[PDB]
C-alpha cells in the first residue's frame, strides 16, 4: 500500500501549493484544506485523529513521509458513492430522490459536523437545488462519483 | 457527517483542479511571449 | 491562411540550422511557444509523443500543419485569461497581487523559474503586494 | 557550369581591376569586394564560407579556376526585393513602411555585422535618404534594383 509516483508528484505539487512558508510544513487547518483539495475522504473526527497521529511528536506540522502514509491509509479506506446515494434516500423523506433544500440544509448543518450557511448555499449552487421545488440529488451524487 | 465531508472535499477538489488547469494555461501563455520575443530577435538578426 | 503557412515554413527553414527540412523535438517545442500558441506542458508532451510516435524525432511539414490546426484550436483568447485571473483575484476588479500570482504559477503545473517570474513581473509591472491590472499584460503578450 | 565568353571577359576585367599588382593571386579581403561588385548577393557568412574554401585550397588567395567554380556555385542565388521590403517593414517599429535613417542605422549596426559609420553615411548619401526623417522604401527598392 504505497502511493504511485504520479499521485506522489501531484500531492507534492499540492504540498508546495500550501507551502506558504515554503519550508515543507503544513498546518492542521492547511492539512484539512489539502485533504479537501485532494479528494481524499476523512471524517472531521478522523481528521483530528490523523492530526494527532502526526503530532505525536508534537511538531504541529505534517511532513511528506507521514503525508504519504495517511494517504495510503485513505486510499485503503475507499468509500463508495452508492452508500452516499443510500444515505440521500434515507435523508429523502419522499424517497424518490427529490428532497427540499430546507430539509437538506437542516439535516446538513444540525448533525455532527456543523456547516456554515455559506457552504450550504455553495452546495445548493453546485447541486442546483431549489429551496421550494424539489430537485433531484442524483445528478449531484453522479458528480460525487467523479471524486 | 459523511455527506458533509464528501461534499466539501469534492467541491474543493473541483475548484482546485479548475484553478490548476487555468494557471497551467496561463503559464504556457507566459512562456509564449518570451519565446515570441526570441523568435522575433532571430528574424531581426536574419533580416539585418 | 496561406500567408500563415508561408510564415510557418519560413520559421521552419530559419530554425533548421542543418537545413535538413525537418525540425527537432526541442526545436519543435521552442517554435511551438514562439509561433504564438500556448502549449500546456501535459498537452505539449502529448503532441510531442503524437509526432514522435514514428520515433524519428523529426517533424514533417504536412503533419506540422495539421498540428498547427491543433494549436490554433488550443489557443485561448485573452478573455479566458482575464477571467481566470479574476477568479484567482480576491478583489475581482482586475487588480491582483504579483506575489500571489508568482506562488500560484510556480506551484501549479510546471515549475516557473525565478528569472521568468521576475520577467513577467517587470513586464506586467505588478507590485508583489500591490493590486495592479493583469489585463493589458495579457493583451501585450498576445500582440507580441 | 560554364558561362559565355562575355561573362568571363567581364569577370577577368574586374579581376584586372582589383588586382592592384596584377599578380593573379588576390587576397580574401579584396576578393570579397570583387564578388560584391561583380553582381553577386553574398551573405557575410557565405563570404566566410568561401574564405574557408579558399584557405582549404591554400594561401588565402584566389585563382581564376577557383573563381569560376565559385561563380558556378554562386549564380544560383537570387533574391526578390519584396523580401527585403518586408525585412525593412519589420525593422520599422511603427510598421507603416517608413523608418528613420538614424533608427535604421542603429538597428542595422547594433546587431549583425558591425558595418562602419562611413558606409552607413554612404547609404544615406547617393540615395536621397533623409537622416532625421523616415526613409522612403522606394529608395531602397531602387537601390536594390541597381544592386
Amino acid at each position: 500500500d504505497q502511493l504511485t509516483e504520479e499521485q506522489i508528484a501531484e500531492f507534492k505539487e499540492a504540498f508546495s501549493l500550501f507551502d506558504k512558508d515554503g519550508d515543507g510544513t503544513i498546518t492542521t487547518k492547511q492539512l484539512g484544506t489539502v485533504m479537501r483539495s485532494l479528494g481524499q475522504n476523512p471524517t472531521e473526527a478522523e481528521l483530528q485523529d490523523m492530526i494527532n497521529e502526526v503530532d505525536a511528536d508534537g511538531n504541529g506540522t505534517i511532513d511528506f513521509p507521514q503525508f504519504l502514509t495517511m494517504m495510503a491509509r485513505k486510499m485503503k479506506d475507499t468509500d463508495s458513492e452508492e452508500e452516499i446515494r443510500e444515505a440521500f434516500r434515507v435523508f429523502d423523506k419522499d424517497g424518490n430522490g427529490y428532497i427540499s433544500a430546507a430539509q437538506l440544509r437542516h439535516v446538513m448543518t444540525n448533525l455532527g459536523e456543523k456547516l456554515t450557511d455559506e457552504e450550504v448555499d455553495e452546495m445548493i449552487r453546485e447541486a442546483d437545488i431549489d429551496g421550494d421545488g424539489q430537485v433531484n440529488y442524483e445528478q449531484f451524487v453522479q458528480m460525487m462519483t467523479a471524486k | 457527517t459523511t455527506i458533509q465531508k464528501y461534499w466539501r472535499m469534492y467541491v474543493v477538489r473541483r475548484r482546485y483542479k479548475i484553478r490548476r488547469a487555468a494557471t497551467i494555461v496561463i503559464q504556457s501563455y507566459l512562456r509564449g511571449y518570451l519565446t515570441r520575443n526570441r523568435y522575433r530577435k532571430i528574424l531581426r538578426e536574419y533580416k539585418a
